[PDB]
């Protein structure tokens, strides 16, 4: 039984925050990987997934990276990259050791960038992805004129940007552009003062409580006002300096959060003969006291990506695996296609690549009196958009109009 | 009896955005053959070079990092040329316990020492572009300025600087302005503004932009001081451009007088240095090493900071000597170089050569004006010292500088 080796890099410890995202998604890897090695759908070979402690630094990660390659087995393609700067460094110099990336929590836009990225594929969309799901909002709510309040901060005006060309050559023109730092109140006075009424929010989670709160002093809530912001806050962020919680509550009733889903809602059989609902029910029990995460299922679609790619790569061989050192620019050709052909249903939905970037599903959430309910979701292979029938309101007769 | 041979890892950059590796490979061999040659600087040690070509690629260099750092020899010290090579190398070398210096990185941001904790550099900061601003507008009176950026970490991290250095001096910056790729926006909201001092920071093609508009809104004139970079090619505003509507005549009225700030790289004084040669000698030296002219050869101009690189390291093991025991997993002998290159002050091809806190080396600059089409060298600033030589060959519309508002 060969091993195929695979350099697994995230962030471990205990000590570093983003520890917990490498901890989340380990049973759903180590249930993945099982199931793949009972199957025997690598035979004669088996799975070899090694870990390396990235612990979410530059230079520490770095070193893991160099210490795979010195001392660790003839990895044949690196799995994770967590944190956004230790992925840059790590997927900027693939090509030099032939190796193809695929990320499952990394989710910055610069990372698209194929001219310095080439071997970084991902299964997660990236923070860009919200972008053509709020455009098929806006046309179906015949939302023609927005504003935009984004924090400066590259997180969201790496957003802000790509908006830009997203509505361009669309029906949809921005009134509005305003950028803050530190306070978004000369910002949400400016908005009001040119008469917005649907905003698109790019800040966080501390920002958006003072959005709110300079929201509500301004009257920019109710009936005329519709805020699509960010869907990743912590549950309860709000309850976390001259607003009243109610006040706040009040500016916060009908925001649509939006934000990539985390498993699909369809009840259908995935790659793994299990439905997304079965995987979460296996997720929860081998997770036991490790607190989950939501990128476990982009690690378990992340996992089979892996097991196909491999699949297809063993087939090309055959149709003219050991031999490979960080040397073979061929191999690493012959991944770098095989996983550009992923097309399989997955827990997360169905996991197909477009230059890299997942093609995937954008949730829809709004703010109903004390949380964040789904109200839709977007289906970027398709370009469509489904909105829950009876779940999405407003306090008007009708949705705001934005004018 | 045996003089132990000591291993510079180093970078160079053949190809890309600076390709400074050119003229500062031949430049530090040169120096490794003139420092192995003199018994009284490592009589005990013999300092070996292994290199790669990094082409000014963070990619690239990664591969060359690995190669350098998990290879026979153990190296001593990292020797990295461009700034986004050095952010990469400064930041890992920490886990190997390396002192990291670079002949050729002018990044601001190099300057954080959390960040970049074993880091020297022969280069000066593009910050030092600034005491030399605050400086000029002292001699001719000005409180108010104006600054226009193209957006790039480097222009961003001078003009903070540039916030912090007005400040001290009781000089405010009136309006801030930037642009991406095209700069019709914030040349009319300076003519909008009446802005009157105006410092510029963008490369030499936005340049060519910058000063199309700035002829357009007739931003140039008796009125109109404008501050820029002084490393772009001789008549950057004369070289045609498809992208540019003005001529070479139009273009040439709107840069007329202009002020440039430059890091002195060559010692103009014909004085010896710790080497013994004179400026002009070291550039005969250089050019009889290279294959192509020195028109032709990148980071020619750069090329004495990558000779006195070698000579500071050089001084700096000479002031401490056990460097056959170095390992990658302790900071003892680290410590002791840190110490010495910290304390370092001698006499290069480029000048006086001393860091500050931050590893950065403090040199001189070389003040230009723009006079009927052609630079002349209106001054010199030393920021250390506040030694301001001054030329009487400064010239302006009327027979004086502007004011910076209405008056
Ligand atoms: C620094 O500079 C001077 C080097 O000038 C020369 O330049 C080199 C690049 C190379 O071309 C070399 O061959 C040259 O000599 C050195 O000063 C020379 O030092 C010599 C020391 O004696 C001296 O010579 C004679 O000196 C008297 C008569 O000239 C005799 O008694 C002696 O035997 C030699 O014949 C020569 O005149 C002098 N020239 C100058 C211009 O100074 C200098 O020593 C050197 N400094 C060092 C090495 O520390
Ligand atoms: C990259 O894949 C691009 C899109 O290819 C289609 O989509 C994938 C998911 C599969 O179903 C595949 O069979 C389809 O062709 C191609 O445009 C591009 O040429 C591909 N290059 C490769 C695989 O080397
Ligand atoms: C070398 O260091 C030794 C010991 O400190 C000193 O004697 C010698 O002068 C140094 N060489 C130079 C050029 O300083
Ligand atoms: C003066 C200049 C052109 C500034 O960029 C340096 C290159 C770099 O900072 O990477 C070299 N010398």
């Amino acid at each position: 039984s060969p091993p195929l080796s695979i350099m697994g890099l995230m962030p471990l410890t205990k000590e570093v925050a983003k520890g917990s995202i490498g901890r989340g998604v380990l049973p759903a890897v180590e249930l993945a990987i099982e199931q793949i090695r009972n199957e025997s759908l690598l035979r004669p070979y088996f799975l070899d997934l090694r870990l390396y402690d990235t612990e979410c630094d530059n230079a520490k990660g770095l070193k893991a990276f160099y210490d795979a390659i010195k001392y660790g087995p003839n990895h044949l393609m690196v799995f994770g990259g967590v944190c956004p700067s230790v992925t840059s460094i790590i997927a900027e110099s693939l090509q030099g050791w032939n190796l193809v990336q695929l990320s499952f929590a990394a989710t910055t836009p610069v990372l698209a960038d194929k001219k310095k990225y080439p071997y970084f594929f991902r299964t997660v969309p990236s923070d860009n992805a919200v972008n053509p799901a709020i455009l098929k909002l806006l046309k179906h709510y015949q939302w023609k004129r927005v504003g935009t309040l984004t924090q400066d901060v590259q997180r969201f005006s790496e957003v802000r940007n790509d908006l830009t060309g997203v509505l361009y050559g669309e029906d949809i023109e921005i009134s509005d552009t305003e950028s803050f730092s530190n306070d978004p109140c000369t910002s949400v006075k400016k908005l009001k003062g040119n008469d917005v009424r649907i905003i698109l929010g790019q800040f966080d989670q501390n920002m958006a409580a003072k959005v709110f709160c300079c929201a509500y002093e301004e009257n920019m809530y109710g009936s005329k006002y519709q805020w699509i912001i960010p869907g990743w806050y912590e549950p309860s962020w709000w309850e976390q300096s001259r607003c009243l919680r109610k006040n706040l509550l009040a500016a916060m009733e009908g925001y649509i959060g939006v934000d990539f889903e985390p498993l699909s809602s369809k009840q259908i059989k995935t790659i793994s003969g299990k439905t997304p609902q079965q995987y979460e029910r296996e997720y929860n029990n081998k997770r036991s006291g490790v607190g989950p995460s939501k990128f476990h299922g982009y690690a378990y679609d992340g996992i089979w990506v892996i097991a196909k790619t491999l699949q297809r790569a063993m087939e090309t061989l055959h149709a003219s695996i050991q031999d490979f050192n960080y040397t073979d620019h061929t191999l690493g050709r012959i991944i770098l296609n095989a996983m550009n052909e992923t097309n399989f249903f997955g827990v997360t939905g169905q996991v197909v690549f477009r230059n890299g970037e997942r093609m995937g599903t954008i949730k829809f959430t709004q703010f109903q009196d004390s949380r964040e309910v789904k109200v839709g979701e977007y289906n970027a292979v398709a370009d469509t958009l489904e909105i829950i029938n009876d779940t999405i309101r407003f306090q008007g007769s009708e949705p705001p109009k934005d004018d | 009896s045996e003089r132990r041979a000591v291993y510079i890892g180093a970078l160079f950059p053949m190809s890309g955005g600076w390709p400074g590796g050119q003229a500062c490979q031949p430049a530090v061999e040169m120096a490794l053959e003139d420092v192995n040659s003199r018994r009284d600087i490592l009589p005990d040690y013999e300092l070996k070079l292994i290199h790669h070509d990094s082409k000014c690629d963070p990619g690239q260099a990664t591969k060359y990092l690995y190669e350098l750092l998990y290879n026979d020899p153990i190296k001593i010290i990292l020797m990295p040329g461009c700034s986004s090579v050095s952010t990469l190398v400064a930041e890992a070398a920490r886990m190997w316990n390396l002192i990291v210096l670079s002949y050729g990185s002018s990044s601001p941001a190099l300057s954080n020492r959390q960040r970049f904790p074993t880091f020297f550099r022969t280069h000066p900061s593009a910050t030092l572009h600034n005491p030399t601003r605050v400086k000029l507008f002292e001699k001719w009176g000005w409180k108010k300025i104006a600054t226009i950026q193209q957006t790039t970490e480097v222009f961003t991290s001078t003009l903070d600087d540039l916030e912090e250095r007005v400040k001290e001096a009781g000089i405010e910056i009136t309006f801030r302005q930037s642009f991406f790729s095209d700069p019709a926006v914030p040349v009319k909201n300076l003519k909008r503004q009446d802005a009157r001092i105006i410092v510029g920071l963008f490369y030499e093609t936005e340049a060519r932009k910058v000063f199309c508009e700035v002829y357009k809104e007739r931003l140039f004139g008796k009125k109109y001081v404008w501050f820029l970079i002084g490393w772009y090619a001789d008549n950057w505003f004369k070289i045609y451009d498809p992208s540019i509507n003005c001529t070479v005549d139009e273009m040439t009225e709107a840069v007329e007088g202009h002020i440039t700030t430059e890091i002195v790289m060559l010692n103009p004084a014909n004085t010896r240095s710790i080497s013994n040669m004179t400026s002009q000698e070291f550039v005969e030296k250089l050019t009889k090493r290279l294959k192509r002219h020195p028109e032709e050869t990148g980071g020619f101009q750069e090329a004495p900071l990558a000779y006195d690189a070698i000579w500071a390291l050089a001084l700096a093991l000479n002031k401490t000597s056990r460097l056959e025991d170095f390992n990658y997993n302790n900071q003892t002998i680290t410590d002791q170089i840190y110490r010495a290159m910290n304390s370092s002050s001698f006499e290069g091809v480029s000048g006086h050569v001393v860091f500050d806190a931050s590893g950065s080396r403090m040199a001189w600059t070389l003040i230009e004006q723009l006079q009927g089409g052609s630079y002349k060298k209106i001054g010199y600033y030393d920021s250390t010292k506040d030694d301001l030589s001054w030329s009487k060959t400064d010239k302006w519309i009327g027979g004086s500088p502007p004011a910076d508002d209405y008056k």
